[PDB]
């Protein structure tokens, strides 16, 4: 659900 | 893990190779809006930086993916305040947000709760010019924020701290300093991080308030930063 | 300045003789709890124990060498922290509990009975389980809270001066830790591992101290001291 | 302050 969840998966 | 795998000079290699870039902002900012304008905008660039920056941290990939969250959410004004206190080291009394935006404490009177914390950062600043702080104890100690500041919610992590201590001392040896002044650079170093924490918490206070939120409109990702927070 | 001619040893004695004692609460468990009787039970502790900690602070090496202003300052910012790692201190031998005083033993599940305190209740058991698996030593534990004093509040004309003393004062207490844990037989790798564990630890106090002062802040928006110590950080 | 007066009784 978080924006930083996808920014932290190359 | 790989992070304990290196050597001494691997792990500062590593950081050093880590390292984001100094941003630009995108006019000299006087009154609330145009300040927060300014500041929200290159904290949002910032924290992509920070994130890539992150991984790259070694031990830090191998985390779990809500471990990593974790500790991003914990430590991110805290590694954005650092930085900043960093560049600001040769700007005695002004604090350098980017190249093109140098900032004195007059300016920090346009925002409400910004100068108590514009004046603790300058002293964090003065204090690390004081002690001639290096780049490659510069990032161990940014590393260390990451890993630290949302520990205590681990043994991998204890471990990795504890390496980055090893390296931290390795550097001050590399430097010549006898036995005695490591142990106390170490621990001067190490005292500094918890103003750092005391400047992020007192920050944070006011950033998330409904009142500040309201000053200019905020990314998505700043926004979910600063919620987690709460 | 008679603290900066003090061997390691000697410093060890002093802050030892300067600690303070462990205060009882008005806890009566035949009484029933609520959110207003849970934080007046606190609270009253906290005020007793100021009293102590402000005379306690007299007899810290170094501190009475500060102008007065400066002293009121350092307590006015290290209160709320120099309370919690005595609470944690405390705490140690208790996995999972609290112990605000010998009759006053909660769990976090008694922590929910206050706004916002179940989360700082974790953050103290998690600093405390941490003392306890590094087996934290009395020496070392009165040598961090020594530190917290002159260390919280040193950032926040020639005064500069005065922060020199206080930056000296805090290397003699580095080296006193350091002495402590040679002495304990620990390698110079143990011995600076160790010292940083201890004073990264010191940034999670800070955090709880903040975050607590936080909602305490908020709670009245106590006594006249305790209020005047919370009014300082606005 | 009383803080300001209590560090003051000698
Ligand atoms: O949403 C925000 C807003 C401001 C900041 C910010 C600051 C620093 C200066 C003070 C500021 C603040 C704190 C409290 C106030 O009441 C007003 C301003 C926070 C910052 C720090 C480092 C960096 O590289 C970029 C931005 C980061 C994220
Ligand atoms: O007025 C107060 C009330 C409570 C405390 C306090 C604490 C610790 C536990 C949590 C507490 C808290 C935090 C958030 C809340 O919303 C409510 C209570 C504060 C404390 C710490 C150490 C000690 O020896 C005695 C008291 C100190 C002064």
């Amino acid at each position: 659900h978080k924006i930083l969840h996808r920014l932290l998966q190359d | 893990s790989l992070a304990l795998s290196l050597t001494a000079d691997q792990m500062v290699s590593a950081l050093l190779d880590a390292e984001p870039p100094i941003l630009y902002s995108e006019t000299r900012p006087f009154s609330e809006a145009s300040m927060m304008g300014l500041l929200t905008n290159l904290a949002d660039r910032e924290l992509v930086h920070m994130i890539n920056w992150a991984k790259r941290v070694p031990g830090f990939v191998d985390l779990t993916l809500h471990d990593q969250v974790h500790l991003l959410e914990c430590a991110w004004l805290e590694i954005l305040m650092i930085g900043l206190v960093w560049r600001s080291m040769e700007h005695p009394g002004k604090l350098l947000f980017a190249p093109n935006l140098l900032l004195d404490r007059n300016q920090g009177k346009c925002v409400e709760g910004m100068v108590e914390i514009f004046d603790m950062l300058l002293a964090t600043s003065s204090r690390f010019r004081m002690m001639n702080l290096q780049g490659e104890e510069f990032v161990c100690l940014k590393s260390i924020i990451l890993l630290n500041s949302g520990v205590y919610t681990k043994d991998h992590i204890h471990r990795v701290l504890d390496k980055i201590t090893d390296t931290l001392i390795h550097l001050m040896a590399k430097a010549g300093l006898t036995l005695q002044q490591q142990h106390q650079r170490l621990a001067q170093l190490l005292l500094i991080l918890s103003h750092i924490r005391h400047m992020s918490n007192k920050g944070m206070e006011h950033l998330y308030s409904m009142k500040c939120k309201n000053v200019v409109p905020l990314s998505d990702l700043l926004l979910e930063m600063l919620d987690a927070h709460r």
